[PDB]
């Protein structure tokens, strides 16, 4: 299972969740930005690691980070 | 058994096939069919 | 022992070839360096190294190999 | 390619009798040789108004122009 | 580059024809013709339709090293998810083929990872590089002096 | 001059001594 | 040359090359000659597109020069 | 009508009911092959698989092997296929030790640790002696020819 | 999980042996009209009127359909439920987890993966060499 | 430290956990022998025991029997060991009729009346043909030597 | 394959042992080891 | 004059085509 970490530089423009193809990410309430929301990763067991969230992140450097960890059936994306 | 005709090896193999292999397969296949539930 | 008597002419033999895939052409081609069997010619230079450091017999090289088996142990 | 690798190895081991060649285990293109034979026999039989073959590459005459081959049978 | 330079300069020194190197190494065609093409002649005739000699194993190794070096180009140019989608057809083919689907893998067949075939293609490149040159280095020198 | 049959066979019996000690090292390193 | 030049693009990739350029961008920023159009490495498709262009340019030009010099010499 | 349908009704199982994969002849020939025949113990499954596989396996080395132009053409064809079956039964038995080690199922006897070892035991016996009987028909080919054309009557 | 399957002629891209051994994935949606949708396993199937039940091999294939069901139709299907189906019969309901689509912020959702520091404020690997933990873990 | 302990934790069972009896190499070699290998059916584990035993058994009568100085040295080595395997499988089958007659245990498949008879059936088939294949390698030893040194290429 | 060196029967048996018997045992034992639970 | 080996063998290959269609007719008549 990979690790998806969300850092405090989040602006809450929800682009990582919309770029997510595996329903890993969701928006939770937060107080550290103007949009008052931070990305969260409650479902990293379904994380394939394809880093579409990191492409969609507009902040510098990144507010979301995917670290490729142990490979399972779900993370290797196998239909077999 | 000899033969001056061409493909004289064909009765060498078809006589024991139509004679033995064809009845053993077919009567074998018919014995499963006519006695199946 | 054959190579040290003429180092400029005799080809140094690495080891013997034992390959069941060899035909009669390749057996005759690799039976070289005055040998009676298919052999590989040494190009590592160990013959020049062993002859310079005093080794002159196959008994000395064998005693060196057995000692290095013991030294590996 | 493994046919090529086989007789690359068999020639290297000094076994020309074990190769895939015309002096060894033969792989004749018998369907293409038959098609070449049909095209050589095509004028008169199946192309009766054609005087010569469609191409001399199928078989037949060697064509020279200036002491130099224009077309030959490609065996 | 440096072992080509060492070998070609020493090939003229050992044969006495130092003017072969000194008047052809200044341009790359003399490197191509008088060194690569010229000295590979007895190598590639290690076996032929008219027999073999002692350079037959080096002729086979020379072509072996060409094959291993070129096979590494597959792992370095073609990349992973081409092959993962190709394996998924092969995985489907095994699962739907009778008498063979009774045999099943324990480890799921996947493509080699992105780092892995960069290593595997490099290992083929390096083993292909070395076995090519060591065949050419030896058979051109032992064919000329040995 | 040449080595004898009993010299080659003795070297193989001596070679069982690194064969056994490499087996002990390999299983110790695996632990 | 161009066949071997292709393997720089085919075997490598742009995250090495972008990190190399931003060191050369530093040496242009040191001498105040950094361009306003920011130097980027080629994209991943273009890194493959350049490599496949130079490979097939290099290989065909080799064969064209090999075929034409051989077949002009013979005859 | 349409002769390519969904495989066994479900259109979302990744297979198609084709005239090759799911015809009437396919379901009665594949299903009556030794690996799929109903009621067979795996010792008879492996034996009939082994006898078939051992029989044609001396063929490539007899007619194309390195001994094909010596006086031991049929001997060298046999030892090639006998050593192939020995690797083949070792490939079976190592597979069965690996594949069936955590638990044993109940639906299929063949997909079980003791069942697959009966399959490997049957494949070994039919594989070597099926190779040996075809070797025996090839060394005594002059006898078998005289049988089949009545030279001994 | 009730629903008639969509009208599909079958494909080779669907379920393999993983579906009946490890897990499979079921997507359930309600359609207003009988419409044509592109199957994520290859081919095109037809939505039934009312509830549809489609079993897919991966969670990505269900979400590739759910992305398509939400943006490639003139009435948007925004009610698709995605399940994980096990061979033992137990069904785990996956998407959307709280009944609200995850791009919209919902209360009662707890933050996972948040670290309350920057990505350059991660500790060095030299300080954690033999603890076994990554710089993003501890 | 100490390399001899109580056998399996009990110091009052009459055995000792020695480097010969209970080492790691002993437990993975004895336990992976056919008689102790996990998951094997008795027909395969009988076969693998038979194939090993039949193979070396022609060797004493080939090189030391009364026919060793005639033209039938390999036949008399085979005939001497075919009848020994036949006594051996008669010893196995009569043992299984005696040892397992009262009840059938559920623990070991090999220690059961039908299980021990599969063991004897495997030992017979592997024993005789394992004797025959070594006989076949001995009568055709001139072929096998020419194969192993490439005299037929 | 012949040999004037002593123990020329040793490459007769060691070449098919290192060539065949050593990999079939080792990759046999590795296949059980890398695929066991 | 006499038929060749390739004429007798080609007659067998054409004879699969009634053999395949007689199998289809027999299974259709059985249904
Ligand atoms: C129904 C017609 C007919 C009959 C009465 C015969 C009779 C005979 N054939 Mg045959 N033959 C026929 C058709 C026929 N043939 C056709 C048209 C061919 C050309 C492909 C052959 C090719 C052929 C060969 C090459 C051989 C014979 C041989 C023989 C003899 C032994 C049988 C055998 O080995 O069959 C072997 C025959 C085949 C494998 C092919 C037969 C295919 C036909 C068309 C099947 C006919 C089925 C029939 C219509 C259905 C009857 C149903 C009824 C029994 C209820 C025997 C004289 C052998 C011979 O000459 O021995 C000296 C032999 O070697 N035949
Ligand atoms: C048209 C069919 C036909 C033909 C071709 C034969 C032919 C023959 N019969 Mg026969 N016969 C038949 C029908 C036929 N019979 C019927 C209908 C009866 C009742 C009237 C008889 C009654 C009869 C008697 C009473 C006897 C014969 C015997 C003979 C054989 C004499 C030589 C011999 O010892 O063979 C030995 C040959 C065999 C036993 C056949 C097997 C040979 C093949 C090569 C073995 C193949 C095994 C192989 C592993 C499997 C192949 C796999 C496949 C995929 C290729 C000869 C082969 C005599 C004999 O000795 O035969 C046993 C004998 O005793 N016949
Ligand atoms: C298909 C053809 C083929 C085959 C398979 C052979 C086979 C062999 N030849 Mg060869 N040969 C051939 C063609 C071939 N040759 C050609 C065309 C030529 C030109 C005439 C030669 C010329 C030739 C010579 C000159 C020599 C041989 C030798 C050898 C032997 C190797 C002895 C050895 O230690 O092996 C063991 C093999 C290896 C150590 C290499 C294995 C490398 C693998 C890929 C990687 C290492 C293993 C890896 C780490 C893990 C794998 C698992 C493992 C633990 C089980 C063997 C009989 C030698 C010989 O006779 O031996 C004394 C030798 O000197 N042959
Ligand atoms: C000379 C170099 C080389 C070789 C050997 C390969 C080999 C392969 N390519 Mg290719 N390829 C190459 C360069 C090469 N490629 C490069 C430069 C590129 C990058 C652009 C690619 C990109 C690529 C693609 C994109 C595709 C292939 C595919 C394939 C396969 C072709 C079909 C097949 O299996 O044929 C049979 C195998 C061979 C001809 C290889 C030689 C096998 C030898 C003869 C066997 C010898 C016996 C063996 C070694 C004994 C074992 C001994 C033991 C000690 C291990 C094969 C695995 C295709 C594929 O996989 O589709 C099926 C595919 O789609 N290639
Ligand atoms: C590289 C490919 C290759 C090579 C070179 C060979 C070559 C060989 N095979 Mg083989 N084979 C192969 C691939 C190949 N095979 C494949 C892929 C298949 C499909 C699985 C087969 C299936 C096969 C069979 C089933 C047979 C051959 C046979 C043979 C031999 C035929 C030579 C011949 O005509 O003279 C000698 C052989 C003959 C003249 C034919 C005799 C056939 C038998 C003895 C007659 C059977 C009588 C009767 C029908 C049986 C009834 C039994 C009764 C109890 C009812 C030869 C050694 C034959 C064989 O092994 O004979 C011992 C044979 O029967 N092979
Ligand atoms: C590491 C050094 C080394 C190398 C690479 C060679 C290479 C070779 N040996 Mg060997 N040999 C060596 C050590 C070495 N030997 C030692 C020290 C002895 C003296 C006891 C022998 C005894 C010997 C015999 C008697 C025979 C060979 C033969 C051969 C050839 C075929 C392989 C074979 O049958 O091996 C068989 C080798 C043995 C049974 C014993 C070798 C034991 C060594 C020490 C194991 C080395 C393991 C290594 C260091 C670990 C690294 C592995 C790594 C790659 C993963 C080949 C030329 C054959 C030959 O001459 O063919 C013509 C042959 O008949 N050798
Ligand atoms: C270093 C290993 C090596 C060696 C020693 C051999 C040697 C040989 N190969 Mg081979 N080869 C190998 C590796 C090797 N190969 C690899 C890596 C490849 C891939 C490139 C090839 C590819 C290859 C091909 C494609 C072919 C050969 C064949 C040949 C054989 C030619 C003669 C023959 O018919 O053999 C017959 C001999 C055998 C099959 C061996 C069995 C003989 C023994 C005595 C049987 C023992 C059984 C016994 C019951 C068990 C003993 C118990 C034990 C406790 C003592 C010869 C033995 C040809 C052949 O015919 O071989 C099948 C052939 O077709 N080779
Ligand atoms: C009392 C005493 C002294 C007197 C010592 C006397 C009176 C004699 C000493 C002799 C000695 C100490 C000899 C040492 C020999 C060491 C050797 C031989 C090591 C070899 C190691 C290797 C690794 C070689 C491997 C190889 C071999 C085997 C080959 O065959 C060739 C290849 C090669 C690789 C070279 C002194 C006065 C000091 C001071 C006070 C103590
Ligand atoms: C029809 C058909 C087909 C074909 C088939 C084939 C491919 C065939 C083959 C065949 C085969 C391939 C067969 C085999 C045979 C074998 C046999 C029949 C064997 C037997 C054996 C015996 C006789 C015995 C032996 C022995 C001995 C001698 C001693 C030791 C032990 C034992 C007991 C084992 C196909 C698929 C196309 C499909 C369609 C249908
Ligand atoms: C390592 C080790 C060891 C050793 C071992 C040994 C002792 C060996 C032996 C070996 C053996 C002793 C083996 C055997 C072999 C055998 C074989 C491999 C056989 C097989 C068979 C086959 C090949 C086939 C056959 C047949 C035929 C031909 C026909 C009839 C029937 C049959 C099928 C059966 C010891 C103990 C010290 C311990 C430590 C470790
Ligand atoms: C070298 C290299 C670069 C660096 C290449 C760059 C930055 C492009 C260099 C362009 C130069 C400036 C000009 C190239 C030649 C022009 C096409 C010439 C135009 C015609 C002239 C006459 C003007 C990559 O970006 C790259 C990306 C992905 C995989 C591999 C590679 C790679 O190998
Ligand atoms: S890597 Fe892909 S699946 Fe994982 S969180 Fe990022 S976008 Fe979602
Ligand atoms: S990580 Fe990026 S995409 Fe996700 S909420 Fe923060 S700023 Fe938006
Ligand atoms: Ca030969």
């Amino acid at each position: 299972s990979h690790s998806v970490k969300i850092y405090d530089t989040c602006i809450g423009c929800t682009q990582c969740v919309r770029a997510c193809p595996l329903d890993v990410l969701e928006m939770v309430p937060w107080d550290g930005c103007k949009a008052a929301q931070i990305a969260s990763s409650p479902r990293t067991e379904d994380c394939v690691g394809c880093k579409r969230c990191e492409t969609a992140c507009p902040t510098d450097f990144l507010s979301i980070r995917v670290y490729l960890g142990a490979e399972t059936t779900r993370s290797m994306g196998l239909a077999y | 058994m000899d033969g001056s005709y061409a493909a004289s090896y064909l009765p060498w193999i078809l006589i024991p096939m139509v004679g033995w292999l064809f009845p053993a397969v077919t009567m074998g296949l018919l014995f499963i069919h006519i006695e199946s539930e | 022992e054959q190579w040290i008597k003429d180092p400029l002419n005799i080809r140094p033999i690495a080891h013997a070839i034992w390959d069941p895939h060899f035909g009669e052409g390749a057996v005759n081609a690799f039976t070289q360096a005055g040998a009676s069997n298919p052999v590989n010619i040494a190009y590592s230079g160990v013959y020049h190294w062993f002859y310079t450091i005093g080794m002159t017999t196959n008994q000395e090289l064998y005693s060196g190999a057995v000692f290095l088996l013991v030294l590996a142990s | 390619f493994g046919l090529y690798i086989h007789n690359d190895t068999m020639r290297a081991l000094g076994r020309p009798q074990d190769m895939f060649s015309d002096t060894a285990i033969q792989l004749q293109p018998i369907f293409a040789q038959w098609v070449q034979h049909l095209h050589t026999l095509a004028p008169g039989a199946t192309a009766p108004n054609a005087l010569a073959t469609a191409s001399y590459a199928f078989g037949g005459e060697t064509i020279a122009v200036a002491g130099k081959v224009a077309m030959m049978p490609i065996t | 580059w440096l072992t080509f330079y060492w070998h070609w300069k020493h090939l003229g020194v050992w044969s006495g024809n130092v003017a072969q190197f000194n008047e052809n190494s200044t341009y790359l065609m003399g490197w191509f013709r008088d060194y690569l093409w010229a000295n590979s002649a007895q190598l590639i005739n290690g076996y032929n339709p008219y027999g073999v000699n002692n350079l037959s194993v080096w002729a086979w190794m020379f072509l072996f090293g060409h094959l291993v070096w070129a096979t590494g180009f597959m792992f370095l140019i073609s990349w992973r998810g081409y092959w993962q989608e190709l394996i998924e057809t092969i995985v489907w083919a095994h699962e739907r083929t009778p008498l063979a689907n009774l045999v099943r893998w324990k480890d799921k067949p996947v493509a080699l990872s992105i780092v892995q075939a960069r290593l595997v293609g490099l290992a083929h490149f390096t083993v292909g590089y070395v076995l090519t040159y060591a065949a050419f280095l030896i058979a051109s020198t032992a064919g000329k002096f040995g | 001059m040449a080595l004898s049959d009993t010299q080659i066979l003795a070297a193989l019996v001596v070679a069982l001594l690194p064969a056994f000690l490499a087996f002990r090292l390999s299983t110790e390193l695996y632990k | 040359f161009v066949f071997a030049f292709s393997l720089m693009f085919l075997f490598s990739g742009r995250g090495y090359w972008q990190e190399l350029i931003e060191s050369i961008v530093w040496a242009h920023n040191k001498l105040n000659v950094a361009p306003a159009i920011q130097p980027r490495a080629l994209s991943i498709i273009q890194g493959r597109a350049v490599g496949v262009a130079h490979y097939l340019l290099g290989g065909i030009v080799t064969t064209w020069a090999f075929f034409l010099a051989r077949s002009l010499s013979i005859g | 009508n349409q002769v390519v349908q969904a495989y066994n009704g479900d259109p979302f199982v990744g297979h198609l009911s084709t005239p090759i994969s799911d015809s009437a002849f396919t379901r009665t020939f594949i299903g009556n092959l030794p690996a799929y025949r109903k009621g067979l113990s795996p010792i008879l499954r492996g034996l009939e698989v082994g006898m078939a596989h051992g029989y044609f396996l001396i063929g490539p080395w007899t007619l194309l092997g390195p001994l094909r132009d010596s006086e031991y053409q049929y001997i060298g064809g046999l030892i090639g296929a006998l050593a192939l079956i020995l690797v083949a039964t070792a490939a079976l038995s190592s597979y069965g030790l690996v594949t069936f080690q955590g638990e044993q199922g109940s639906g299929d006897t063949l997909q079980t640790a003791d069942g697959w070892s009966q399959f490997a035991a049957g494949f070994f016996v039919g594989g070597m002696g099926g190779a040996f009987v075809a070797y025996f028909l090839l060394e005594n080919l002059s006898v078998v020819d005289g049988i089949f054309r009545g030279l001994f009557n | 999980l009730s629903g008639q399957p969509p009208k599909f002629g079958g494909s080779t891209g669907g379920l393999l042996s993983k579906a009946n051994r490890e897990e499979k994935y079921a997507i359930t949606w309600t359609s207003a009209s009988e419409q044509v949708f592109e199957m994520p396993t290859g081919g095109a199937a037809i939505m039934n009127e009312g509830e549809n039940l489609l079993y897919l091999a991966r969670k990505e294939q269900c979400l590739a359909l759910g992305t398509q069901l939400r943006t490639k139709f003139k009435p948007k299907i925004q009610d698709y439920k995605i399940y994980r189906v096990y061979p033992s019969g137990e069904v785990q309901y996956l998407h959307p987890a709280d009944g609200v689509f995850p791009e919209k912020v919902n209360e009662g959702r707890e933050a996972q993966g948040t670290k309350t520091r920057r990505i350059g404020q991660n500790p060095e690997p030299v300080t954690i060499k033999f603890s076994g933990k990554a710089p993003y873990e501890v």
